[PDB]
RNA sequence: GGAGACGACGGCGGGGGCCCCGGGCAGAGUUCUCUUUUCUUCUUAACGGUCUAUCACCCUGGAAACAGUUUGUCUGGAGAUA
Protein backbone atom coordinates (compact mmCIF):
# COMPACT_ATOMS: atom_id res chain seq x y z
CA UNK A 1 0.00 0.00 0.00
CA UNK A 2 1.24 3.08 -0.90
CA UNK A 3 2.82 5.30 1.97
CA UNK A 4 0.67 8.02 0.88
CA UNK A 5 -2.39 5.78 2.20
CA UNK A 6 -0.45 4.68 5.30
CA UNK A 7 0.71 7.50 6.97
CA UNK A 8 -3.02 9.05 6.21
CA UNK A 9 -4.58 6.01 8.18
CA UNK A 10 -1.74 6.31 11.08
CA UNK A 11 -2.44 10.03 11.64
CA UNK A 12 -6.30 9.14 12.30
CA UNK A 13 -5.52 6.46 14.23
CA UNK A 14 -3.35 8.74 16.67
CA UNK A 15 -5.59 11.85 16.33
CA UNK A 16 -8.86 9.88 17.38
CA UNK A 17 -6.79 8.07 20.67
CA UNK A 18 -5.18 11.94 21.76
CA UNK A 19 -9.19 13.21 21.33
CA UNK A 20 -10.50 10.18 23.45
CA UNK A 21 -7.59 10.20 25.98
CA UNK A 22 -8.04 14.11 26.18
CA UNK A 23 -11.86 13.33 26.71
CA UNK A 24 -11.69 10.81 29.30
CA UNK A 25 -9.62 12.93 31.23
CA UNK A 26 -6.44 10.78 30.99
CA UNK A 27 -4.34 13.57 29.64
CA UNK A 28 -4.56 17.63 29.89
CA UNK A 29 -4.41 20.24 27.46
CA UNK A 30 -0.90 21.07 27.08
CA UNK A 31 0.24 17.72 26.89
CA UNK A 32 -2.12 16.49 24.42
CA UNK A 33 -0.22 19.35 22.26
CA UNK A 34 2.65 18.16 22.31
CA UNK A 35 1.51 14.87 21.69
CA UNK A 36 -0.21 16.10 18.82
CA UNK A 37 3.05 17.76 17.49
CA UNK A 38 4.92 14.78 18.23
CA UNK A 39 2.60 12.68 16.31
CA UNK A 40 3.01 14.87 13.27
CA UNK A 41 6.43 14.16 13.67
CA UNK B 1 -49.49 8.94 -5.14
CA UNK B 2 -50.37 10.05 -1.55
CA UNK B 3 -50.81 7.55 2.06
CA UNK B 4 -53.62 7.60 4.11
CA UNK B 5 -52.66 7.02 7.74
CA UNK B 6 -56.72 6.42 9.19
CA UNK B 7 -60.25 5.27 8.16
CA UNK B 8 -62.00 7.95 8.58
CA UNK B 9 -59.95 9.96 6.63
CA UNK B 10 -60.28 7.46 3.51
CA UNK B 11 -64.04 7.48 3.93
CA UNK B 12 -64.31 11.26 3.02
CA UNK B 13 -62.18 10.89 -0.18
CA UNK B 14 -64.57 8.29 -1.10
CA UNK B 15 -67.48 10.17 -0.49
CA UNK B 16 -66.23 13.22 -2.81
CA UNK B 17 -67.60 13.88 -5.95
CA UNK B 18 -64.72 12.94 -7.79
CA UNK B 19 -64.03 9.37 -6.52
CA UNK B 20 -63.90 7.40 -9.57
CA UNK B 21 -62.01 3.87 -8.99
CA UNK B 22 -61.95 1.84 -6.14
CA UNK B 23 -59.50 -1.00 -5.39
CA UNK B 24 -58.70 -3.43 -2.77
CA UNK B 25 -55.18 -4.58 -2.95
CA UNK B 26 -54.74 -8.10 -1.02
CA UNK B 27 -51.04 -9.06 -0.08
CA UNK B 28 -50.96 -12.20 2.21
CA UNK B 29 -47.32 -12.77 2.22
CA UNK B 30 -46.72 -9.47 4.32
CA UNK B 31 -50.13 -9.76 5.87
CA UNK B 32 -51.08 -6.53 5.08
CA UNK B 33 -54.63 -5.36 3.34
CA UNK B 34 -54.52 -1.79 1.12
CA UNK B 35 -57.78 -0.08 -0.05
CA UNK B 36 -57.13 2.39 -2.79
CA UNK B 37 -59.53 4.81 -4.28
CA UNK B 38 -58.83 7.56 -7.58
CA UNK B 39 -60.45 10.86 -7.38
CA UNK B 40 -58.52 12.60 -10.40
CA UNK B 41 -55.66 14.16 -9.10
CA UNK B 42 -54.40 11.56 -6.69
CA UNK B 43 -54.64 8.18 -5.71
CA UNK B 44 -54.83 7.61 -1.84
CA UNK B 45 -53.93 4.21 -0.47
CA UNK B 46 -54.74 2.36 3.38
CA UNK B 47 -52.64 0.38 4.57
CA UNK B 48 -54.86 -1.23 8.02
CA UNK B 49 -52.61 -4.62 8.36
CA UNK B 50 -55.68 -6.19 9.76
CA UNK B 51 -58.55 -8.28 8.18
CA UNK B 52 -61.12 -7.52 10.67
CA UNK B 53 -61.00 -3.51 9.94
CA UNK B 54 -60.75 -4.12 6.46
CA UNK B 55 -64.38 -5.93 6.19
CA UNK B 56 -66.34 -3.01 8.41
CA UNK B 57 -64.37 -0.63 5.79
CA UNK B 58 -65.85 -2.58 3.02
CA UNK B 59 -69.14 -2.36 4.25
CA UNK B 60 -68.84 1.53 4.89
CA UNK B 61 -67.37 3.01 1.58
CA UNK B 62 -70.43 4.50 -0.56
CA UNK B 63 -72.45 1.28 -2.79
CA UNK B 64 -71.80 4.30 -5.60
CA UNK B 65 -68.25 3.34 -5.84
CA UNK B 66 -68.05 -0.86 -7.13
CA UNK B 67 -65.64 -1.79 -4.95
CA UNK B 68 -62.98 -4.70 -6.65
CA UNK B 69 -60.68 -6.86 -5.60
CA UNK B 70 -56.98 -6.70 -7.63
CA UNK B 71 -57.23 -10.29 -9.64
CA UNK B 72 -53.79 -11.67 -9.79
CA UNK B 73 -51.72 -11.44 -12.93
CA UNK B 74 -53.36 -7.78 -14.29
CA UNK B 75 -54.45 -8.51 -18.13
CA UNK C 1 -48.65 18.25 41.11
CA UNK C 2 -49.92 14.97 39.84
CA UNK C 3 -50.71 11.78 41.37
CA UNK C 4 -49.37 8.39 40.65
CA UNK C 5 -52.40 6.42 38.65
CA UNK C 6 -52.06 3.45 40.37
CA UNK C 7 -54.32 2.69 43.70
CA UNK C 8 -51.45 0.76 45.42
CA UNK C 9 -49.06 3.38 45.85
CA UNK C 10 -50.45 6.60 46.53
CA UNK C 11 -47.27 9.01 45.46
CA UNK C 12 -47.34 12.54 44.75
CA UNK C 13 -45.30 14.21 42.07
CA UNK C 14 -44.83 18.20 42.12
CA UNK C 15 -43.00 20.33 39.87
CA UNK C 16 -41.06 23.54 41.95
CA UNK C 17 -38.37 24.88 39.72
CA UNK C 18 -36.37 22.82 38.32
CA UNK C 19 -36.41 20.01 40.28
CA UNK C 20 -38.99 17.91 40.22
CA UNK C 21 -40.09 16.03 43.87
CA UNK C 22 -42.12 12.88 44.87
CA UNK C 23 -43.37 12.40 48.55
CA UNK C 24 -45.75 10.12 50.09
CA UNK C 25 -48.11 12.30 51.89
CA UNK C 26 -49.34 11.78 55.28
CA UNK C 27 -53.04 10.80 54.53
CA UNK C 28 -55.52 9.29 57.14
CA UNK C 29 -55.52 6.06 54.16
CA UNK C 30 -51.68 5.18 54.63
CA UNK C 31 -51.74 2.43 56.36
CA UNK C 32 -48.11 1.01 56.77
CA UNK C 33 -48.67 -1.92 54.28
CA UNK C 34 -49.37 0.28 51.85
CA UNK C 35 -46.66 2.70 53.18
CA UNK C 36 -43.99 0.06 52.84
CA UNK C 37 -45.24 -0.60 49.16
CA UNK C 38 -44.90 2.88 48.74
CA UNK C 39 -41.43 2.95 49.81
CA UNK C 40 -40.44 -0.29 47.86
CA UNK C 41 -41.68 0.92 44.70
CA UNK C 42 -40.13 4.62 44.80
CA UNK C 43 -36.59 3.28 46.00
CA UNK C 44 -36.34 0.18 44.04
CA UNK C 45 -34.32 1.76 41.35
CA UNK C 46 -31.10 2.95 43.75
CA UNK C 47 -29.25 0.04 42.60
CA UNK C 48 -23.40 16.82 32.10
CA UNK C 49 -26.74 13.84 32.90
CA UNK C 50 -29.88 14.31 32.13
CA UNK C 51 -32.25 14.25 35.10
CA UNK C 52 -29.99 14.15 38.31
CA UNK C 53 -31.71 11.48 40.35
CA UNK C 54 -30.69 12.03 44.32
CA UNK C 55 -32.17 11.93 48.03
CA UNK C 56 -33.52 14.94 49.66
CA UNK C 57 -32.42 16.82 52.54
CA UNK C 58 -33.30 15.97 55.81
CA UNK C 59 -35.34 18.33 56.59
CA UNK C 60 -37.54 17.61 53.34
CA UNK C 61 -37.21 13.62 54.20
CA UNK C 62 -38.75 14.38 57.55
CA UNK C 63 -41.52 16.18 56.03
CA UNK C 64 -42.48 13.39 53.58
CA UNK C 65 -41.03 13.96 50.39
CA UNK C 66 -38.28 11.06 49.06
CA UNK C 67 -36.73 11.58 45.99
CA UNK C 68 -35.98 14.87 43.51
CA UNK C 69 -34.65 14.60 39.99
CA UNK C 70 -33.33 18.11 38.72
CA UNK C 71 -33.52 18.94 35.29
CA UNK C 72 -31.05 21.68 33.17
CA UNK C 73 -34.96 24.05 32.88
CA UNK C 74 -37.97 25.02 34.49
CA UNK C 75 -40.94 22.47 33.64
CA UNK C 76 -44.27 23.60 33.16
CA UNK C 77 -46.58 20.15 33.01
CA UNK C 78 -45.78 16.25 34.38
CA UNK C 79 -47.77 13.73 32.92
CA UNK C 80 -47.99 9.91 34.22
CA UNK C 81 -48.22 6.81 32.37
CA UNK C 82 -50.89 4.36 33.31
CA UNK C 83 -48.68 1.61 34.98
CA UNK C 84 -46.86 4.31 37.14
CA UNK C 85 -43.39 3.32 36.24
CA UNK C 86 -43.35 6.36 33.43
CA UNK C 87 -43.70 10.07 33.98
CA UNK C 88 -42.25 13.04 31.42
CA UNK C 89 -41.79 16.50 32.04
CA UNK C 90 -42.33 19.49 29.69
CA UNK C 91 -39.64 22.21 30.16
CA UNK C 92 -40.61 25.25 28.16
CA UNK C 93 -37.18 26.48 26.77
CA UNK C 94 -35.29 23.52 27.18
CA UNK C 95 -34.22 23.63 23.64
CA UNK C 96 -33.41 19.89 22.90
CA UNK C 97 -33.89 18.98 26.46
CA UNK C 98 -37.14 20.29 26.75
CA UNK C 99 -39.14 17.07 26.68
CA UNK C 100 -37.90 13.88 28.92
CA UNK C 101 -39.47 11.00 30.20
CA UNK C 102 -38.41 9.83 33.15
CA UNK C 103 -38.10 5.41 34.38
CA UNK C 104 -38.83 5.30 38.10
CA UNK C 105 -37.71 1.49 38.51
CA UNK C 106 -34.51 2.43 36.78
CA UNK C 107 -33.91 6.47 37.86
CA UNK C 108 -33.26 6.78 34.36
CA UNK C 109 -33.73 10.08 32.71
CA UNK C 110 -34.23 9.99 29.05
CA UNK C 111 -34.58 12.36 26.02
CA UNK C 112 -36.69 10.34 23.28
CA UNK C 113 -37.14 13.17 20.58
CA UNK C 114 -34.49 16.10 20.33
CA UNK C 115 -35.31 17.74 17.26
CA UNK C 116 -38.76 19.25 18.35
CA UNK C 117 -40.37 21.45 15.91
CA UNK C 118 -41.52 24.34 18.22
CA UNK C 119 -41.55 25.05 21.77
CA UNK C 120 -42.97 22.58 23.72
CA UNK C 121 -46.03 23.64 25.83
CA UNK C 122 -47.55 19.82 27.49
CA UNK C 123 -47.09 16.40 27.03
CA UNK C 124 -49.55 13.32 27.48
CA UNK C 125 -49.56 9.62 27.35
CA UNK C 126 -52.24 7.97 25.23
CA UNK C 127 -54.62 5.98 27.37
CA UNK C 128 -55.03 2.65 25.63
CA UNK C 129 -51.79 2.23 22.87
CA UNK C 130 -48.33 2.74 23.83
CA UNK C 131 -47.84 6.16 21.88
CA UNK C 132 -46.93 10.19 23.01
CA UNK C 133 -48.09 13.08 22.19
CA UNK C 134 -45.92 16.36 22.65
CA UNK C 135 -47.76 19.59 22.23
CA UNK C 136 -46.01 22.25 20.65
CA UNK C 137 -46.95 26.30 20.21
CA UNK C 138 -49.18 25.31 17.29
CA UNK C 139 -49.11 22.15 17.04
CA UNK C 140 -49.82 18.60 18.50
CA UNK C 141 -47.12 15.82 17.34
CA UNK C 142 -48.10 12.56 17.88
CA UNK C 143 -45.00 10.03 18.19
CA UNK C 144 -45.21 5.77 18.59
CA UNK C 145 -42.76 5.18 21.70
CA UNK C 146 -41.76 1.66 20.53
CA UNK C 147 -39.91 2.78 17.19
CA UNK C 148 -39.39 6.51 18.57
CA UNK C 149 -40.98 7.95 15.25
CA UNK C 150 -43.44 10.43 14.40
CA UNK C 151 -47.09 9.15 12.88
CA UNK C 152 -49.29 11.77 13.58
CA UNK C 153 -49.15 15.94 13.22
CA UNK C 154 -52.63 17.64 14.68
CA UNK C 155 -52.78 21.07 13.71
CA UNK C 156 -55.12 23.12 15.38
CA UNK C 157 -55.62 26.71 14.68
CA UNK C 158 -54.50 28.22 17.60
CA UNK C 159 -51.92 30.74 17.84
CA UNK C 160 -50.73 29.81 20.89
CA UNK C 161 -51.78 25.95 22.63
CA UNK C 162 -52.45 26.34 26.38
CA UNK C 163 -53.70 22.65 27.24
CA UNK C 164 -54.54 19.75 25.65
CA UNK C 165 -56.29 16.52 27.16
CA UNK C 166 -57.23 13.01 25.15
CA UNK C 167 -60.08 10.99 25.43
CA UNK C 168 -60.19 7.74 27.19
CA UNK C 169 -60.92 6.01 24.47
CA UNK C 170 -57.97 7.52 22.67
CA UNK C 171 -59.31 9.25 18.95
CA UNK C 172 -60.28 12.84 20.46
CA UNK C 173 -58.35 15.71 21.76
CA UNK C 174 -60.03 18.85 23.18
CA UNK C 175 -57.03 21.71 22.55
CA UNK C 176 -57.61 24.90 24.31
CA UNK C 177 -55.99 28.21 23.57
CA UNK C 178 -54.82 31.45 24.87
CA UNK C 179 -57.15 33.23 21.82
CA UNK C 180 -60.42 31.66 23.33
CA UNK C 181 -60.86 28.57 20.71
CA UNK C 182 -61.54 25.71 22.22
CA UNK C 183 -61.10 23.06 19.15
CA UNK C 184 -62.69 19.14 19.40
CA UNK C 185 -59.62 16.97 17.18
CA UNK D 1 -13.25 -50.33 -24.18
CA UNK D 2 -17.04 -49.06 -22.57
CA UNK D 3 -14.86 -46.22 -21.22
CA UNK D 4 -13.27 -45.15 -24.62
CA UNK D 5 -16.82 -45.16 -25.94
CA UNK D 6 -18.29 -42.50 -23.56
CA UNK D 7 -14.95 -40.82 -23.89
CA UNK D 8 -15.44 -40.49 -27.68
CA UNK D 9 -19.04 -39.88 -27.54
CA UNK D 10 -18.43 -36.62 -24.96
CA UNK D 11 -15.86 -35.60 -27.84
CA UNK D 12 -18.69 -35.58 -29.96
CA UNK D 13 -20.93 -33.26 -27.97
CA UNK D 14 -17.78 -31.13 -26.96
CA UNK D 15 -16.37 -28.34 -28.53
CA UNK D 16 -12.90 -26.89 -28.93
CA UNK D 17 -14.34 -23.52 -28.29
CA UNK D 18 -17.10 -22.96 -25.14
CA UNK D 19 -20.52 -22.36 -27.24
CA UNK D 20 -24.06 -21.68 -26.20
CA UNK D 21 -25.83 -25.26 -26.40
CA UNK D 22 -29.73 -25.79 -25.88
CA UNK D 23 -30.99 -27.63 -22.65
CA UNK D 24 -32.32 -31.16 -22.91
CA UNK D 25 -35.59 -29.69 -21.14
CA UNK D 26 -35.63 -27.79 -24.53
CA UNK D 27 -35.29 -30.19 -27.35
CA UNK D 28 -37.42 -33.09 -28.32
CA UNK D 29 -36.17 -36.61 -28.04
CA UNK D 30 -37.62 -39.29 -30.78
CA UNK D 31 -39.90 -42.04 -29.40
CA UNK D 32 -37.39 -45.04 -31.07
CA UNK D 33 -34.45 -43.22 -29.38
CA UNK D 34 -35.97 -44.52 -25.88
CA UNK D 35 -37.02 -47.86 -26.32
CA UNK D 36 -33.10 -48.60 -28.17
CA UNK D 37 -31.21 -47.12 -25.15
CA UNK D 38 -33.45 -49.07 -22.69
CA UNK D 39 -33.26 -52.33 -24.15
CA UNK D 40 -29.13 -51.63 -23.84
CA UNK D 41 -29.62 -51.04 -20.13
CA UNK D 42 -31.66 -54.26 -20.36
CA UNK D 43 -35.25 -53.09 -19.07
CA UNK D 44 -38.53 -54.84 -20.43
CA UNK D 45 -39.77 -51.44 -22.65
CA UNK D 46 -43.31 -52.93 -23.08
CA UNK D 47 -43.71 -53.63 -19.28
CA UNK D 48 -43.41 -49.78 -19.11
CA UNK D 49 -45.91 -49.10 -21.56
CA UNK D 50 -43.39 -46.60 -23.20
CA UNK D 51 -45.74 -45.64 -25.81
CA UNK D 52 -47.73 -43.70 -23.00
CA UNK E 1 -30.62 -28.27 16.83
CA UNK E 2 -32.69 -27.06 13.67
CA UNK E 3 -33.58 -30.02 11.01
CA UNK E 4 -34.07 -30.20 7.34
CA UNK E 5 -35.82 -32.65 5.62
CA UNK E 6 -35.38 -33.12 2.07
CA UNK E 7 -36.95 -36.36 -0.08
CA UNK E 8 -35.83 -37.83 -3.59
CA UNK E 9 -38.97 -39.40 -5.39
CA UNK E 10 -37.95 -41.91 -8.03
CA UNK E 11 -41.07 -43.69 -8.32
CA UNK E 12 -42.10 -43.91 -11.93
CA UNK E 13 -38.58 -44.89 -12.66
CA UNK E 14 -37.94 -47.34 -9.88
CA UNK E 15 -41.86 -48.68 -11.35
CA UNK E 16 -40.31 -49.22 -14.96
CA UNK E 17 -37.56 -50.71 -12.76
CA UNK E 18 -34.79 -48.49 -14.93
CA UNK E 19 -33.73 -47.05 -11.27
CA UNK E 20 -32.50 -48.87 -8.66
CA UNK E 21 -33.46 -47.49 -5.30
CA UNK E 22 -31.46 -49.49 -2.98
CA UNK E 23 -27.97 -48.33 -5.55
CA UNK E 24 -29.05 -44.76 -5.32
CA UNK E 25 -28.86 -45.02 -0.99
CA UNK E 26 -25.72 -46.56 -1.51
CA UNK E 27 -24.08 -43.84 -3.51
CA UNK E 28 -25.58 -41.51 -1.22
CA UNK E 29 -23.73 -43.02 2.12
CA UNK E 30 -20.71 -42.89 -0.07
CA UNK E 31 -20.47 -39.70 -1.73
CA UNK E 32 -22.31 -37.43 1.29
CA UNK E 33 -19.21 -35.22 2.61
CA UNK E 34 -19.57 -33.29 5.97
CA UNK E 35 -16.43 -31.90 7.29
CA UNK E 36 -14.50 -32.02 3.92
CA UNK E 37 -14.15 -35.95 3.80
CA UNK E 38 -16.50 -38.76 2.69
CA UNK E 39 -17.41 -41.33 5.00
CA UNK E 40 -18.07 -38.76 7.79
CA UNK E 41 -22.15 -40.18 8.14
CA UNK E 42 -22.47 -39.27 11.59
CA UNK E 43 -25.64 -38.89 13.72
CA UNK E 44 -25.66 -35.36 11.51
CA UNK E 45 -27.12 -36.71 8.44
CA UNK E 46 -29.32 -39.78 7.66
CA UNK E 47 -30.31 -41.76 4.89
CA UNK E 48 -33.35 -43.99 4.52
CA UNK E 49 -35.92 -44.93 2.31
CA UNK E 50 -39.73 -45.06 2.32
CA UNK E 51 -41.51 -48.19 0.08
CA UNK E 52 -42.38 -46.30 -2.59
CA UNK E 53 -39.42 -45.42 -4.55
CA UNK E 54 -38.50 -42.59 -2.39
CA UNK E 55 -35.52 -41.46 -0.30
CA UNK E 56 -35.84 -39.37 2.85
CA UNK E 57 -32.64 -37.53 4.19
CA UNK E 58 -32.72 -35.93 7.03
CA UNK E 59 -29.66 -33.11 8.05
CA UNK E 60 -28.99 -31.24 11.18
CA UNK E 61 -25.94 -29.68 9.64
CA UNK E 62 -26.10 -26.62 7.18
CA UNK E 63 -27.01 -29.37 4.17
CA UNK E 64 -27.81 -27.93 0.58
CA UNK E 65 -30.80 -29.63 -1.50
CA UNK E 66 -28.71 -28.21 -4.38
CA UNK E 67 -25.94 -30.77 -3.15
CA UNK E 68 -28.46 -33.23 -3.02
CA UNK E 69 -29.49 -32.46 -6.93
CA UNK E 70 -25.68 -32.78 -8.10
CA UNK E 71 -25.44 -36.18 -6.27
CA UNK E 72 -28.30 -37.27 -8.22
CA UNK E 73 -27.14 -35.85 -11.23
CA UNK E 74 -23.95 -37.91 -11.35
CA UNK E 75 -25.79 -41.37 -10.07
CA UNK E 76 -28.00 -40.69 -13.16
CA UNK E 77 -25.07 -40.21 -15.48
CA UNK E 78 -23.16 -43.20 -14.07
CA UNK E 79 -25.84 -45.37 -14.33
CA UNK E 80 -26.45 -44.06 -18.25
CA UNK E 81 -29.77 -42.12 -17.26
CA UNK E 82 -28.93 -38.42 -17.51
CA UNK E 83 -30.12 -37.84 -21.08
CA UNK E 84 -33.35 -39.34 -20.21
CA UNK E 85 -34.11 -38.77 -16.64
CA UNK E 86 -34.47 -35.01 -15.51
CA UNK E 87 -34.29 -33.70 -11.69
CA UNK E 88 -37.27 -31.24 -11.09
CA UNK E 89 -38.43 -29.73 -8.28
CA UNK E 90 -42.31 -29.98 -7.06
CA UNK E 91 -42.16 -28.97 -3.36
CA UNK E 92 -40.04 -27.17 -0.68
CA UNK E 93 -37.87 -29.96 -0.61
CA UNK E 94 -39.26 -32.72 -2.87
CA UNK E 95 -37.24 -33.50 -6.12
CA UNK E 96 -39.11 -35.66 -8.45
CA UNK E 97 -37.37 -38.18 -11.22
CA UNK E 98 -38.90 -37.83 -14.73
CA UNK E 99 -38.95 -39.20 -18.01
CA UNK E 100 -38.08 -35.97 -20.57
CA UNK E 101 -40.45 -35.23 -22.83
CA UNK E 102 -40.74 -37.68 -26.01
CA UNK E 103 -42.39 -37.76 -29.53
CA UNK E 104 -44.07 -40.27 -31.27
CA UNK E 105 -41.84 -41.10 -34.54
C1' G F 1 -30.74 43.82 -4.65
C1' G F 2 -30.59 38.39 -5.58
C1' A F 3 -30.95 34.31 -9.04
C1' G F 4 -30.10 33.56 -14.41
C1' A F 5 -24.28 34.20 -14.30
C1' C F 6 -19.73 31.18 -15.10
C1' G F 7 -11.81 29.99 -15.00
C1' A F 8 -8.03 25.63 -14.55
C1' C F 9 -6.16 22.06 -11.35
C1' G F 10 -4.85 19.13 -6.94
C1' G F 11 -5.06 15.87 -2.66
C1' C F 12 -9.19 14.49 1.02
C1' G F 13 -14.39 13.33 2.83
C1' G F 14 -19.74 11.95 2.25
C1' G F 15 -23.60 9.47 -0.94
C1' G F 16 -25.46 6.48 -5.03
C1' G F 17 -24.28 3.09 -8.99
C1' C F 18 -20.72 -0.56 -11.53
C1' C F 19 -16.84 -4.32 -10.20
C1' C F 20 -15.12 -8.03 -6.48
C1' C F 21 -16.32 -11.79 -2.24
C1' G F 22 -19.66 -15.24 0.76
C1' G F 23 -24.61 -17.87 1.78
C1' G F 24 -29.65 -19.47 0.09
C1' C F 25 -33.78 -20.57 -3.59
C1' A F 26 -34.55 -22.32 -8.84
C1' G F 27 -32.77 -23.84 -13.63
C1' A F 28 -28.63 -25.24 -16.86
C1' G F 29 -23.33 -27.65 -17.68
C1' U F 30 -18.94 -31.31 -16.79
C1' U F 31 -18.89 -36.27 -14.51
C1' C F 32 -13.47 -42.77 -16.90
C1' U F 33 -11.92 -40.41 -12.15
C1' C F 34 -11.96 -35.70 -9.25
C1' U F 35 -14.77 -31.09 -8.28
C1' U F 36 -20.64 -29.76 -0.98
C1' U F 37 -18.49 -27.95 -8.23
C1' U F 38 -19.13 -23.90 -12.81
C1' C F 39 -22.73 -20.52 -15.05
C1' U F 40 -27.39 -17.86 -15.22
C1' U F 41 -32.41 -15.11 -12.12
C1' C F 42 -32.79 -12.59 -7.51
C1' U F 43 -35.08 -5.65 -10.57
C1' U F 44 -37.72 -1.05 -8.52
C1' A F 45 -38.63 5.09 -12.51
C1' A F 46 -41.12 10.04 -12.55
C1' C F 47 -43.70 12.17 -8.65
C1' G F 48 -45.46 13.20 -3.15
C1' G F 49 -44.82 12.93 2.24
C1' U F 50 -41.38 12.30 6.21
C1' C F 51 -36.24 12.09 8.30
C1' U F 52 -31.04 13.21 7.52
C1' A F 53 -25.73 18.49 7.08
C1' U F 54 -20.14 20.19 6.27
C1' C F 55 -19.91 25.29 5.82
C1' A F 56 -22.34 29.53 7.46
C1' C F 57 -25.00 32.33 11.43
C1' C F 58 -26.84 33.41 16.89
C1' C F 59 -26.40 33.32 22.67
C1' U F 60 -23.15 32.66 27.11
C1' G F 61 -18.10 33.34 28.17
C1' G F 62 -13.21 35.45 28.09
C1' A F 63 -8.01 32.71 26.02
C1' A F 64 -0.05 32.66 27.15
C1' A F 65 1.43 27.00 31.29
C1' C F 66 -1.23 29.63 24.17
C1' A F 67 -4.99 26.60 22.36
C1' G F 68 -8.14 24.23 18.50
C1' U F 69 -6.80 21.42 14.39
C1' U F 70 -5.99 19.02 8.82
C1' U F 71 -3.11 13.94 4.74
C1' G F 72 -1.50 18.85 3.72
C1' U F 73 -2.43 23.99 5.13
C1' C F 74 -3.95 27.07 8.84
C1' U F 75 -7.51 29.69 12.57
C1' G F 76 -8.45 33.07 17.15
C1' G F 77 -9.51 39.77 21.77
C1' A F 78 -12.11 42.41 14.19
C1' G F 79 -13.58 37.13 20.07
C1' A F 80 -10.74 30.99 19.90
C1' U F 81 -11.50 26.12 22.68
C1' A F 82 -15.87 24.82 25.17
Amino acid sequence: MPQQVLWMRRQRVLRRLLVKYRASGKIDKHLYHELYHLAKG
Amino acid sequence: PQEVSDIKKFIEICRRKDASAARIKKNPKTQQIKFKVRCQRFLYTLVLKDSDKAEKLKQSLPPNLQIKDVPKRNK
Amino acid sequence: VRWRPTKDTFILAAAAGEDIFLMIPTHPSVTPALDQASRDILNAGFGEPPGKWARPGTRLEDEGVLLRITVRSTIKAISWHRRGDHFATVSPSGQRSSVAIHTLSKHLTQIPFRKLNGLAQTASFHPLRPLFFVATQRSIRCYDLQKLELVKIVQPGAKWISSFDVHPGGDNLVVGSYDKRLLWH
Amino acid sequence: EQHALIRNEAKMRKSLKNRAIIPRKAVKKPLSQLEDHLDQLGVDTEAIGLRA
Amino acid sequence: KVTKKFIINASQPASDKIFDVSAFEKFLNERIKVDGRVGNLGDVIKISQIGDGKVEIIAHNDLSGRYLKYLTKKFLKKMQLRDWLRVVATSKGVYELKFYNIVND
